RNA sequence: GGGAGAAGGCACGCUGAUAUGUAGGUGAGGUCCCUCGCGGAUGGAGCUGAAAUCAGUCGAAGAUACCAGCUGGCUGCAACU
RNA sequence: GAGGGCGCUUACCACUUUGUGAUUCAUGACUGGGGUGAAGUCGUAACAAGGUAACCGUAGGGGAACCUGCGGUUGGAUCA
RNA sequence: GGCGUAAAGCGCACGCAGGCGGUUUGUUAAGUCAGAUGUGAAAUCCCCGGGCUCAACCUGGGAACUGCAUCUGAUACUGGCAAGCUUGAGUCUCGUAGAGGGGGGUAGAAUUCCAGGUGUAGCGGUGAAAUGCGUAGAGAUCUGGAGGAAUACCGGUGGCGAAGGCGGCCCCCUGGACGAAGACUGACGCUCAGGUGCGAAAGCGUGGGGAGCAAACAGGAUUAGAUACCCUGGUAGUCCACGCCGUAAACGAUGUCGACUUGGAGGUUGUGCCCUUGAGGCGUGGCUUCCGGAGCUAACGCGUUAAGUCGACCGCCUGGGGA
RNA sequence: UAGCUAGUAGGUGGGGUAACGGCUCACCUAGGCGACGAUCCCUAGCUGGUCUGAGAGGAUGACCAGCCACACUGGAACUG
């Protein structure tokens, strides 16, 4: 069933990028809303919308550069079947610092660089490059 | 399977009015009725394994409503098994 | 179901106490119900009474006599009474 | 006279003993398969349509590979 | 790391434990994260050093001992509590298609046998044969009869079932499946070790049944042989009841559920709209077949019904023989 | 190896103990352990650390240092 909506978000992205789709849309959620935001700020997507009210529909506008998709890889890390938590001194960095990892912290979800500057750990949602 | 009158009668008897057609109590009475009716059917035939697999689906589904019912609200579950005479 | 009493072991008399005879069992007078007799709750008097356990005692020996299984293993044949 | 000690007496218990089990290592006439060789005898089941398509499960037969029945699969050739 | 074919998806299901879990507010702060204090012997290891001529060696201070326990805090995540939420799931209404199941009834073709008629010397079988059957009159043909099994045509990569599997027609009871609107319950969901059930054929118990087919068995042939392939016969068994057995290449050799990703031509079954302006036409749902794109793959291939791209749970694999 | 279990596990009290407790004793309760592996069997001293390894692990526990245990075999007190 849909027991992991996070992989679903990631996966809809991963496949739509692979399919040169201009955009993708999925059922929304606050945690998802926090991820579209981090992605925009790190220059991985154009923009997003949460259009809908009762059955909120989330929308990500994808991004392409040269014949390449801006998103080279995006994979789920922690997962309902095997949660991954790190402190601060164990925070992974992606692509040797290229790209980002999305982490959920005590003061919310942000990228590893941000969480690092604030000296905290949390549940590491994914890697992105 | 079940006749429109016997379902309409149960829907009246156990739901918050005539249209509460999906309440838990409603579902379990409807399941119970067909389960007990089929007691007659399967006493005879009995080699009707295919129909029984359909019956076990009704039973196991009835327990899941009762377990669901039992938690979210307890007086309604208790009242309900007494009213249908199951559980020992 | 059996085999099985398999096989093989600890007990055993006697005496006081726990209780001068306990549990039980039998069941009086009192009493009250009686639609009242060959009737009935209440009643626990008296009667009777096995084992059990704690402690003693005795002879060589306490199931002391009569009485009352020998037990085990390989195998022929036949099912069995 | 207290009290001690003593000796005896009960309890507990080691050494040891009797019946009966269960478990392990070794061994055993005879015996079932199994493996390996020297390239023996017998055949020739499978591989090609392997000269009766092949196999699975099953049951019977048969010096042997196997033959034969029932069902199933194609991992069967040939399909103007 | 893997399991379509190399070793590997249980034959299929329901399902307790168990692991997993949609979305909004609130709370809580267990898991989590941040700060500290205590602890984690020293030696060792490492860092920077000192020391014996160097170096092993010895040593000084720091690192580190990533662990634990408590304590003050953080609330995004996960969890526990409460209130919900309708888009997952389930119920109700009207309907559609179907060899889905169980039982009863019935129908017409056929083969076998018994009775009878006519009729004459062969039938039958094979590569050829012979066994066998026939002048006690077979076979061929007509008639009447008995009995069992199976249901031609339709019949189709057609349909249904969870697999096994299920086809003449009628009824009775009965399970699942899909569509259309609409209403209802309001996370009731996913998966399953154990367990529980189902489970072709052959086999087995008991009692019935017995036409046809047919292991065994027997004969005639073929053959160097011929325990066979072919031929003439033939018993179990195939059939029914009830009960076992629990296995198959039980196969798509592909576990189950949900999400996402270019396309083409069909078959099948719903239903909206359309002038059915006439077989047709365009839409929207269910199942299915074939070809293929990216990607995947060792290749063969798979290819929206994945072997693509993720996600929760299970089963199982670890060289060959031996087994 | 899938059940193990009567001082067995809990209770009231007497004793006992340097000290709590089935430590022990009578007396009530009928519980206790275990699929998160109880018992059973085979084996073994435990750690700091050692060898390997980028690492995670894997192997391992002479010399050194920390705890337990033994003292010809089994049983027992005795002194302090
Ligand atoms: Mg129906
Ligand atoms: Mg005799
Ligand atoms: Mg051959
Ligand atoms: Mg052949
Ligand atoms: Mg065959
Ligand atoms: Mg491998
Ligand atoms: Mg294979
Ligand atoms: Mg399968
Ligand atoms: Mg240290
Ligand atoms: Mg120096
Ligand atoms: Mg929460
Ligand atoms: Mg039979
Ligand atoms: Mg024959
Ligand atoms: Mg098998
Ligand atoms: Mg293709
Ligand atoms: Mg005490
Ligand atoms: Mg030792
Ligand atoms: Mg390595
Ligand atoms: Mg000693």
């Amino acid at each position: 069933s849909m027991q992991d909506p996070i992989a679903d978000m990631l996966t809809r992205i991963r496949n739509g990028q692979a399919a040169n789709k201009a955009a993708v849309t999925m059922p929304s959620s606050k945690l998802k809303v926090a991820i579209a935001n981090v992605l925009k700020e790190e220059g991985f997507i154009e923009d997003f919308k949460v259009e809908g009210d009762t059955k909120p529909e989330l929308e990500l506008t994808l991004k392409y550069f040269q014949g390449k998709a801006v998103v080279e890889s995006i994979q789920r890390v922690s997962r309902p079947g095997l949660r991954i938590y790190k402190r601060k001194d164990e925070l992974p960095k992606v692509m040797a610092g290229l790209g980002i990892a999305v982490v959920s912290t005590s003061k919310g979800v942000m990228t590893d660089r941000a969480a690092r500057q604030a000296g905290l750990g949390g549940e590491i949602i994914c890697y992105v490059a | 399977s079940l006749s429109t009158e016997a379902t309409a009668k149960i829907v009246s008897e156990f739901g918050r009015d005539a249209n509460d057609t999906g309440s838990t109590e409603v579902q379990v009475a409807l399941l119970t009725a067909q389960i007990n009716h089929l007691q007659g059917h399967f006493a005879e035939h009995k080699k009707d394994h295919h129909s029984r697999r359909g019956l076990l689906r009704m039973v196991s589904q009835r327990r899941k409503l009762l377990d669901y019912l039992k938690r979210k609200d307890v007086a309604r579950y208790t009242r309900l098994i007494e009213r249908l005479g199951l559980r020992r």
